[PDB]
């Protein structure tokens, strides 16, 4: 296969530290993960990520009021604004201090951000999509005011409806108005008086009343009324109520300016929206346990958008329905592990947290999380069916759910008790075996029976890795007595044959025509080993390749950092011709298991914030007493209970104080897709899904001179050879003429075509109709292509069965959507129809 | 070490799968998925000697048969059947 | 200074310690040549790494092997095992990483036990 | 101009021109230091290094020819109208053009200085002084010298103001002659004549710290200092040789620095511009000399092709530190200790480029997917036998790739005083580079010093070794670099042939440097042990492959199975890589002669340049040509591919550079430059081509257009059951949406008051929500039942959302008893008129799933529906019997045929 | 001594199963005794086995 690997969508985390935002239209949710933002579309369900990566976490997301022009902030104040419709990075600068604060004007020409002290009034840069005869310019931004006429945070910035003023939220207790330019009838004034500063000023709709909303829970009207002595009037205060939140401080208020309600998010979880010039408590309800950090509105007013930093928690809250748009929560601890579904459309994660969770690739929320886990949940695994789920915890038992009944049907221990940490399971689904880490034992239970068949025993360690073979007859456990063991149980006699390595076994994995397997070592080597005669037949010494290192908390340089140099998990291809392989390191190696050559090695995170993300830390940071990232800064804090450190000395896995300040970069699973095209893997800042690019790359297959897109079309529309067409697309290589020529040739010459078509290009026909079927509204059109090619080809697909593997897989999926999604209605439809015909 | 396996038990409606699912736009399953009704058919009604009626009885297939209309044979055969399996426990 | 590697060579109760350092071209075993020392049909085990490695290797080291312990027959399987891993740990430390991976390639598509010695454990059928 | 590539800046440049600098104070801390690019000005600061601040848009139109930096503001003065170009004076400010001078109509000459005092700027041209007002921006008058012969009118030297002396410019002839103008009322007021009149022409002029002295520099080599009320000579030197005039003086207003002991004040430094070193006086007895500072840039020479001088000599105000500038492309700051003595000083800060044109030019490959990515990093290899690292990102960071301790070497030489040059104490001039940093170990690839070019692996396989590979010019080793120490690598490998090397290139997996000499020769060295491993070829038939000519253009598959390798003369062969035998060769022979060749690696295609001006594309999987592009008028320079393989640019002698689509097989676009280019290269993402020209020193980066806007641009130039596109999820909701929303209903309720608000504010669009697309369902279903065509209220009904969906489809109804007045026959027969029509399935069969569901009982108490109803069943039946006989069979045989063993 | 013994696991040669820790804090209960060890490149390993005369360099 090609391995021209770029990056698609991030997954499996929906938030994390930053701002919130919608789309001008309503539907697209923008939200920042880490160092990239996600846009979730919702109404279709869909799921994006832009290109761009940011060094460190995001700070800050404004949008222009047109919709085109994102500018993302990340901490530090380095900024990329980037092209919405079209997902490309545009402009990098960096505001030399960390924002604080950031809002565009609705007008679009300026966008005002404060940085701790300052305010600064920029200039929207003119960009090479709004202007036809345009192109990049050097320094693109130009300032238009600074004000400094401030004492300390500015926590929020609101510009004015007619966008000639602005309101700046302080953290000195005073909001102040500005103007854009100098106005008749205007002094810059201040609006004092509060008790512990104030989180938001908000514009009314006629710009007369402003308010202001507090951290103590009390938000105030501003009116321009005469003083009470009445040319002579001043900015003062006609009315004060507040939110009477019991014990906690408001995080994070927004305000409605069209529809006049104000909804504001508190430290205790529970946020309240008001009805606010008369202050009548429309409604007010828990979202979450721990606090709210930001809110925002939409611009048609009938969705709220909550973030809450500490887990994950996004949820988009529809008021006046009073339900969910959506809920969804990343992890908020280790991702242990990860299978993607045999059909190949979500993915499943296991982290530390206690619950698994069932990720779509598209659409990118989690769709069920199963919490029956009391402790950290490692290895989950799937059968060959699809539908049922194996995994393993912490807390001795190997659960198995049913995924279309989403219950837990069987749960497994041992008699005396374990803490499993690694599993496999027969393909057929009926036996399960587990490994862990306090007995050397091996146990395999029966899924239909439920009780322990055995407990295999050989290892003089604890087994680290264990594998079923794809076709159903070996068993491979790979341990820390510096062994192997091929495992044959499901034969009359039951053996088991040793393979002695050099180091402890970190991972096992088969190749899917399963004569091979790979077994990944603690030295840092994979050796490639074959099953049936018990020999080693390839190995890749791979320290050098994976060794990215020096984290903080490290006194080697990265190149003597050990630890950092071998493979935790290694997956064959779908194909069987790649590993891909990652450990505890910053990079994935994809290695050849013929050529025995690194093909392509990747960098999973840019992520500053993160701790191993760079082989050379900068003396800059180095103070005299230790890193400048080490220094516990909690008492700065100005809440308790982010001053309160409930951290436990020496616990490396899991506690819930969980200090987790500058976490360290691992790859604890990685997965390749069974439609092919994709893998992805499971790092600390996400679930990275990284794809093949055939669309943005010319890539001919085996190309003469006299071939070009006008030939092809010339061929077509002059002379109709479809089959001559049809082979000059496929060799030619570009998905829009071959699918225009696709849809060219007609219903009838489909069988002609297909009959005079070649066997060297049969599977990429089959992988482009099944590609077809699941995305082109010509559904009748290839399934008579799909027919016909499997009424030709028959005995040539069955004959060879591993070659075209995937393509079968990705064929078959397309035809169980068309099966699953119209049919079924068609069948349904017709005998309701019959019935009341019938009376 | 983990902890002792204490009983717990987990209460299941009759509702389907999407009211199992987290809170989203739109489901994920198609629309055949969504009326799998989260309780099998055995949980829904399962016959048994409990749930007869009071001259027929069930047999080991889930069949309703009387004792009125069946004959001596099958009666002897019954009580063996019932006292063969007194025996093994 | 000095370039030396000093690798373990193992089998039943014969082990071999084989010092291996800048040289002209010489093997010695026992204070003895490598030529001599073994029954007059094993030395076709002695001389099976040279053989697959070529002698262009092992132009520019000096080996020197002590055994001890074993039968004929063990104490030439860990000759051959330290002659091996000698010169594959040479060309790990003093040449290129490739030539060391080439050199680990050759020898373990002929035979894995020129590489590491596999113990026969007691596990019959249980 | 072009339709793809739109110039950004022109990078590696900091001083080329011999247009001075300027300094202005900024406070009490910083210098901002303001030099000419030749069509825009650079602004570094101080002390933050001396790294770029502002640069200067947008791109005057002709070449800067003054400046001056004013509060905030620079000024900036260009064109010389004498030849062509459109002249005038700009006000920048934070690098954006915030004023324009009006210059005066009759101005045909071009501006030398400009000078900003009082409220008045003043711009001494050629023989003519024009002076604005400053406030305003306005024109005051224009001051005329005038002279008996034609030569000594010309304002050479310039025109500076004395500190305290009101509204009086000094101006320096061609004559000896110092005259004293008074700028408000035009009027000539003083003329001062030179001492022993055989020095003949100002060369400059510069106010002393002391009240009411100038410092007059002339021709025949005299300094005097002067009073200019008194007209009395303080101080006369003889600071020049005839030959060498004094060009630029600057005093020190720090307060010491003289007098052998370092606490007396009056140091002056010096500078000519034929020489490369500054002088420094102690003018406190006689005024003695107190040390030059040789070789402080380049001395120039009109035989060799690196350019040199000092343009500019400043000492900063009352600090130690002096900023000089010269024309070799560098700036240098020099500062003098206190507590040792120092009659010369030592350097601090020093910026440089390339001191000579840009040879060849290299985008650096990817760290892997990191924060450097393709696009951070150039590699230009100079004229001036010099490789410099550049970094488009910040160009602070940006540093030469050292050889070794060459101004060491130069200064334990007799290079810096006075034989070769400090060039010449370098390797050649590069010819080519290629890279890898796959083993790149950063900055500790190699711990400890290494030998440089020699012509232990534990530790070089633990952290890293060479990382790029370079064949200079006339020599027969091919150099070797780290990159990451930015240093000289340790080995220079020889080519086997003895000839000089034609072509470099290093594996993919950053192991193996393949060199190929002029002769024909082609060696494999090991990088990491820096020994041969594989000559090609070794010792069709085995053994005998070899070129019969130059070696232009080897390169390596990534998977190191195959090399394959261009000669000059003819053919392209093919070799097995662990072997060293020639595989498979290719022969244009008689009829071409390969000059280059380029590789796109994930695309497995090379480019051939040969000398018949044309490019021939070839697989190297199936070994035939597929692409020849005939365009070029000139032999081709430099040419080079995109990262998606889409086009290839070639530029050509003829200075048009061409760009060829690769799949259309056609040109795109062929844009003329104003020198011919000698080196492209393009980032290895598609953003960056980087143009190195001929006669410019620095590089030329343009954009990528058609990444940010899409470009029309293919012109070819010379000079059936269907589903419907509705999303998925809304119809899938549609037909789900009760469970849908009892999910998304939270477990506990929200806690509403007792006295709850009734009549909520208004959200959404008038009422209702803002997905409802804005202009009554019913009227439209009966007007599309009254005509014909029910595709109205079908394109509607598509385009709702779930909610309201269901809402319109729950609220028709029967009414008042008649077959034209009732929805739902109606909306039985626009499903009966789809199902004929063959355009919506899924949606009409969700549709109507969700009618029967919500309406059954209507439909079976009345008949007058049961007959279209019935319509329906016929047209239901037979689509879906075809339909599910069909995808039914490619379900059952593609599940046998994954598995048709049990 | 525990003041060497905190300097060695501060440089990072000891590790605890399969993952090397820097932390001089972690709790290693009882069964994890059994399992403490140096790294795999380690210079103190190198010392032991220098000492014992088993220093195999492959």
């Amino acid at each position: 296969m090609k391995t021209n690997f770029k990056f698609s969508n991030l997954l499996g985390t929906v938030y994390c530290r930053g701002n919130l935002l919608f789309s001008p239209d309503g539907t697209h949710l923008f939200s920042p993960v880490g160092n990239r933002v996600t846009v979730f579309n919702l109404v279709e369900n869909k799921s994006y990520t832009f290109p761009f990566a940011h060094r460190k976490n995001i700070s800050r997301i404004g949008l222009t009021p047109q919709g085109n022009l994102l500018l993302s902030i990340d901490e530090d104040g380095q900024a990329i604004l980037t092209n919405v419709p079209r997902r490309v990075v545009l402009y990098h600068f960096s505001f030399k201090s960390p924002v604080t604060a950031l809002a565009f004007s609705p007008s679009g020409r300026h966008f005002v951000v404060g940085l701790k002290r300052k305010i600064e009034v920029w200039h929207v840069p003119s960009t090479p999509d709004t202007n036809e005869d345009g192109d990049l310019e050097f320094a693109p931004f130009v300032r238009h005011h600074t004000h400094m006429q401030h004492f300390d945070d500015v926590r929020h910035l609101e510009w004015s409806s007619d966008s000639r003023f602005f309101l700046s939220a302080s953290k000195d207790l005073t909001a102040r108005i500005w103007s854009l330019d100098t106005e008749e009838g205007f002094v810059p004034t201040v609006l004092s008086g509060h008790r512990q500063g104030v989180v938001g000023a908000y514009f009314s709709k006629d710009q007369e009343t402003i308010y202001t909303v507090s951290k103590d829970g009390a938000v105030f009207e501003w009116k321009y009324v005469a003083k009470p002595g009445h040319e002579d009037m001043q900015w003062r205060i006609v009315n004060k109520h507040f939110f009477m939140q019991n014990a906690a401080t408001l995080r994070c208020a927004a305000y409605h300016a069209e529809s006049n309600l104000l909804v504001a998010g508190f430290s205790n979880g529970i946020f309240g929206l008001y009805e606010m010039p008369d202050f009548n408590l429309i409604h007010t309800l828990s979202i979450s346990q721990n606090e709210i950090d930001f809110v925002t509105i939409n611009k048609s007013g009938e969705w709220l958008a909550f973030g809450a930093s500490k887990l994950g928690q996004l949820l988009v809250w529809e008021w006046q329905s009073e339900s969910y748009i959506l809920k969804q929560q990343g992890h908020f601890d280790a991702m242990n592990s990860l299978v993607y579904s045999p059909d190949g459309q979500r993915i499943v994660t296991a982290a530390d947290d206690g619950k698994i969770k069932v990720w779509d690739v598209e659409s990118g929320f989690c769709i069920v999380t199963f919490t029956e886990h009391t402790s950290g949940v490692t290895a989950c695994e799937f059968a060959k069916k699809g539908s049922v789920l194996f995994t393993a915890s912490l807390d001795g038992s190997v659960r198995a759910w049913d995924l279309i009944r989403y219950r837990n049907f069987r749960t497994f221990t041992a008699p005396e008790r374990l803490s499993f940490t690694c599993m496999a399971v027969d393909p057929s689904g009926e036996v399960i075996a587990a490994g862990s880490i306090d007995s050397f034992d091996i146990h395999i239970w029966s899924v239909q029976t439920g009780q322990l068949l055995d407990r295999l025993s050989g290892h003089e360690g604890p087994v680290s890795s264990l594998a079923f073979a794809p076709d159903g007859s070996v068993l491979v456990s790979g341990s820390w007595d510096r062994t192997a063991r091929i495992w044959s149980i499901f034969s009359r006699t039951q053996t088991s044959e040793p393979l002695q390595l050099q180091s402890d076994v970190l991972d096992v994995a088969f190749r899917p025509d399963s004569k091979q397997i790979a077994i990944s070592t603690l030295d840092g080597q994979l050796t490639f080993w074959s099953v049936s005669e018990a020999q080693q037949v390839s190995g890749v010494d791979g320290r050098r390749d994976v060794s990215g290192g020096r984290r903080i908390t490290d006194r080697r340089t990265a190149a003597n950092v050990a630890g950092t140099k071998n493979f935790n998990t290694i997956r064959y291809s779908m194909d069987g011709t790649c590993l891909l392989a990652g450990g505890n390191s910053k990079y994935i190696c994809l290695y050849s298991t013929t050529t025995m050559v690194l093909l392509k090695k990747f960098t999973v995170s840019v992520n500053l914030s993160l701790s191993g993300t760079q082989e050379f830390l900068n003396s800059k940071l180095m103070t005299e007493a230790g890193p400048v990232g080490l220094l516990d800064d909690q008492g700065e804090a100005s809440d308790l209970e982010d001053r309160i450190d409930r951290s436990l000395p020496g616990s490396k896995r899991g506690d819930p104080g969980a200090r987790k300040k500058f976490p360290e970069v691992r790859v604890s699973g990685v997965a390749f897709s069974p439609t092919g095209n994709s893998f992805c893997a499971a790092s600390t800042e996400g679930l990275l899904v990284y794809s093949l690019d055939n669309t943005v790359q010319f890539d001919p297959f085996d190309l003469n001179m006299e071939i070009t897109p006008a030939s092809t079309l010339a061929v077509l529309e002059k002379e109709k050879d479809y089959l001559k067409a049809l082979v000059m697309a496929f060799r030619l290589n570009e998905a829009g003429l071959i699918t225009r020529v696709y849809q060219a040739i007609p219903y009838t010459d489909i069988g002609l075509v297909v009959e005079q078509f070649p066997t060297v290009y049969v599977p990429r026909l089959l992988r482009f109709v099944a590609a077809q079927t699941e995305q082109s509204p010509h559904m009748e059109f290839c399934l008579l292509w799909i027919r016909a090619l499997i009424d030709k080809h028959g005995p040539w697909l069955a004959a060879n069965r591993g070659k075209v593997d995937v393509e079968l897989r990705v064929v078959a999926r397309a035809v169980a959507k068309m099966r699953d999604e119209i049919r079924r209605l068609a069948d349904e439809n017709v005998y309701m129809v019959d019935y009341l015909l019938n009376q | 070490k983990p902890k002792p396996p204490a009983p717990t038990l987990t209460v299941v409606s009759d509702v389907a799968t999407v009211a199992m699912e987290d809170a989203q736009p739109a489901t994920a399953q198609g629309v055949a998925g969504g009326e799998t009704s989260m309780i099998a058919p055995q949980e829904v009604y399962a016959p048994s000697k409990d749930t007869a009626e009071k001259g027929e009885v069930v047999t080991k297939a889930g069949i309703p048969i009387a004792k009125q209309e069946m004959s001596r044979e099958e009666k002897l055969r019954r009580r063996r059947r019932e006292k063969e399996r007194i025996r093994k426990a | 200074s000095v370039q030396a590697v000093q690798v373990f060579g193992k089998k039943k109760n014969a082990t071999a310690v084989a010092r291996c350092v800048q040289g002209k071209g010489l093997i010695k075993v026992n204070g003895k040549p490598l030529k001599l020392f073994a029954p007059e049909i094993l030395r076709a085990k002695l001389y099976e790494p040279i053989l697959i490695l070529g002698t262009d290797k092992f132009a520019d080291v000096d080996i020197r092997i002590r055994v001890a312990g074993g039968g004929h027959t063990s104490q030439v399987y860990a000759v051959r095992q330290a002659i091996a891993k000698s010169i594959v740990a040479y060309y790990a430390k003093y040449v290129d990483e490739h030539s060391k991976n080439l050199l680990k390639q050759e020898l373990i598509q002929f035979d894995r036990s020129l590489l590491v010695a596999d113990p026969r454990r007691c596990e019959p059928k249980k | 101009g072009s339709a793809i590539f739109a110039p950004y800046r022109t990078i590696g440049l900091i001083s080329p021109t011999g247009v001075p600098f300027t300094s202005i104070p900024l406070g009490k801390t910083t210098f901002q230091i303001t030099t000419s690019v030749g069509r825009a000005l650079q602004t570094y600061d101080l002390k933050r290094g001396l790294n770029l601040v502002f640069v200067t848009r947008p791109q005057t139109p002709s070449d800067i020819t003054a400046t001056h930096a004013w509060k905030e503001r620079v000024y900036a003065a260009f064109g010389d109208p004498r030849n062509g170009e459109p002249q005038g004076l700009w006000v920048f400010q934070r690098g954006k053009k915030v004023a324009e001078l009006p210059l005066p109509s009759d101005l045909d000459q071009p501006i030398k200085q400009i000078l900003i005092f009082g409220g008045w700027i003043v711009a001494c041209a050629l023989t003519r002084i024009e002076v604005w007002k400053a406030a305003t921006l306005e024109h005051y008058t224009t001051i005329f010298p005038a002279a008996s012969k034609k030569g000594d009118n010309e304002l050479t030297g310039g025109a500076i103001n004395m500190p305290t002396f009101l509204n009086k410019i000094f101006v320096g002839r061609k004559d000896g002659w110092v005259e004293i103008w008074n700028v408000s009322t035009g009027k000539l007021i003083y003329t001062l004549l030179p001492p022993s009149p055989d020095c003949g022409a100002v060369t400059c002029l510069q106010p002393t710290p002391a009240l009411s002295l100038l410092a007059i520099a002339y021709s025949g080599g005299p300094l005097v200092i002067q009073n200019v009320l008194t007209d009395k000579t303080v101080l006369l030197l003889e600071a020049g040789t005839d030959d060498a005039p004094v060009t630029s003086i600057s005093f020190r207003t720090d307060g010491l620095g003289a007098g052998q002991d370092g606490r007396k004040d009056g140091v002056m430094a010096t500078a000519t511009s034929v020489s490369g070193d500054v002088t420094f006086w102690d003018l406190n007895k006689g005024g003695r000399i107190m040390g030059v500072l040789r070789s402080a840039h380049n001395p120039p020479s009109r035989h060799n092709i690196v350019r040199g001088g000092i343009s500019k000599i400043e000492f900063l105000a009352g600090q130690p530190v002096i900023v000089t500038s010269g024309l070799d492309n560098s700036l240098k700051t020099w500062i003098f200790d206190e507590s040792p003595f120092s009659p010369v000083p030592r350097i601090l800060h020093q910026r440089s480029g390339h001191a000579a044109p840009v040879r060849c030019l290299h985008f650096l490959p990817s760290d892997f997917d990191g924060a450097e990515g393709g696009n951070k990093w150039l590699l230009s290899g100079g004229k001036d036998r010099s490789l410099w690292g550049w970094s488009l990102r910040r160009d602070g960071q940006s540093a030469e790739l050292s050889q070794g301790a060459i101004r060491k070497k130069a200064r334990k030489m007799g290079l810096l005083a006075g034989t070769t040059t400090l060039e010449d104490l370098k390797a050649p001039e590069i010819t080519c580079i290629a890279s890898s940093l796959n083993r790149d170990g950063g900055m500790g690839a190699i711990p400890g010093k290494q030998m440089i070019w020699d012509k232990n692996a534990e530790l070089s396989g633990n952290t890293g070794w060479e990382s790029v590979v370079t064949a200079h010019k006339d020599d027969p080793y091919a150099r070797t670099w780290f990159w990451g120490r930015r240093r000289a690598g340790r080995w220079a490998f020889k080519t086997g042939d003895g000839e000089p090397v034609s072509t470099v290139a290093i594996s993919s997996c950053g192991t193996f440097a393949l060199v190929g000499s002029t002769g024909g020769s082609i060696d494999m060295f090991n990088l990491q042990s820096g020994r041969h491993r594989q000559r090609f070829p070794s010792r069709f038939a085995p053994g005998t492959g070899r070129h019969t000519n130059a070696v232009t253009g080897i390169v390596v598959d990534p998977l190191n199975r195959h090399v394959v390798s261009c000669s000059l003369d003819g053919k392209v062969k093919f070799w097995d890589f662990i072997t060293g035998n020639l595989v498979d060769e290719i022969d244009w022979a008689p009829m071409t002669k390969i000059i280059g060749c380029r590789y796109h690696p994930g695309n497995d295609l090379i480019a051939f340049a040969c000398d018949d001006r044309s490019i021939r594309v070839v697989d190297i999987e199936t070994k035939n040509t597929i692409r020849e592009f005939w365009g070029c008028r000139g032999d081709i320079n430099d040419f080079c591919f995109s990262p998606d393989g889409r086009w290839i640019v070639a530029a050509s002698q003829d200075s048009i550079i061409r760009v060829w689509d690769l799949p259309t097989a056609h040109l795109i676009d062929a844009f003329r430059l104003e020198q011919p280019c000698t080196a492209l290269a393009f980032s290895h993402t598609g953003e960056y081509l980087a143009g190195a020209m001929e006669g410019s020193l620095g590089v030329q980066i343009w954009t990528n257009r058609t990444l940010f806007r899409h470009v029309p641009t293919r012109q070819i130039s010379e000079s059936m059951m269907t589903l419907s596109l509705v999303p998925r999820s809304r119809w899938q909701t549609l037909l789900h949406i009760d469970i849908i929303k009892a999910r998304n209903k939270p477990k506990e309720p929200p806690k509403a008051p007792e006295k709850a608000p009734f009549f909520l504010p208004p959200v959404g669009q008038n009422g209702i929500s803002s997905l409802i697309p804005q202009e009554t369902f019913t009227s439209k279903l009966l007007v599309g039942g009254a005509k014909g065509d029910y595709t109205d209220f079908i394109e509607h009904l598509k385009a709702l959302p779930p909610a309201a969906a269901d809402l319109e489809l729950r609220s028709l109804s029967i009414g008042n008893g008649d077959e034209a007045t009732n929805e739902l026959l109606h909306f039985i027969r626009a499903l009966t008129s789809r199902l004929v029509a063959r355009r919506d399935y899924e949606l009409t069969q969700a549709w109507m799933t969700v009618f029967l569901r919500l309406h059954f009982d209507l439909i079976m108490e009345n008949e007058e529906l049961l007959q279209a109803l019935g319509e329906w069943r016929e047209h239901q039946a037979r689509e879906r019997d075809r339909l599910s006989e069909l995808v039914g069979y490619c379900g059952g045989v593609v599940s046998f045929l994954r598995s048709p063993r049990t | 001594t525990v003041q060497a013994a905190t300097k060695l696991i501060e440089q990072g040669h000891v590790r605890v199963g399969v993952e090397e820790v820097r932390d001089p804090a972690f709790l290693v209960t009882r069964n994890m005794e059994d399992f403490v060890t140096w790294t795999v490149g380690s210079k103190i390993k190198q010392n032991i086995m220098k000492y014992r005369d088993k220093l195999d360099d492959f």
